[PDB]
């Protein structure tokens, strides 16, 4: 059977922490002219298109331009966030 | 705000599912996973009547 929907209100960022952290890393890499600046830029681009909350860096593996290394970084940063 | 019928993702061809997911920044996944993800996205972004 066909399901009918009405689009919901323009939602705030579903992933404010990941956006913040990728932005911080992007800015740090840009300031230092580091080769990894593009990694963070590309990840931010795909993350901003994604409408669902992510529970972990591991879950974020489904996103374009989210490599194993970056997903691990997000997992590690998440641990630090709730530890502190 | 108009009525949007949810596409029948379960009968979509694999290449089309991939293109739909690309809109949301999502990489190609196993077919069942893609169908479930697109349904999840639709239900989060639309209120069912």
């Amino acid at each position: 059977p066909v399901r009918l929907g009405r689009k919901r209100p323009l939602p705030a960022c579903p992933n404010p922490l990941f956006v913040r952290w990728l932005t911080e890393w992007r800015d740090e890499a840009t300031r230092s002219r580091h080769r990894t600046r593009f990694v963070f830029q590309k990840a931010l681009r795909s993350l901003r298109r994604y409408p669902l909350p992510l529970r972990s860096g591991k879950e974020a593996k489904i996103l374009q331009h989210f490599g194993d290394g970056l997903c691990r970084m997000l997992d590690e940063r998440l641990q630090r966030h709730r530890t502190s | 705000v108009p009525i949007t019928p949810m596409p029948q993702y379960s009968i979509m061809e694999t290449p089309v599912l991939k293109k739909e997911l690309d809109r949301f920044g999502v990489r190609p996944l196993p077919k069942r996973q893609m169908v479930l993800k697109l349904k999840e996205i639709f239900q989060y972004t639309h209120q069912t009547l």
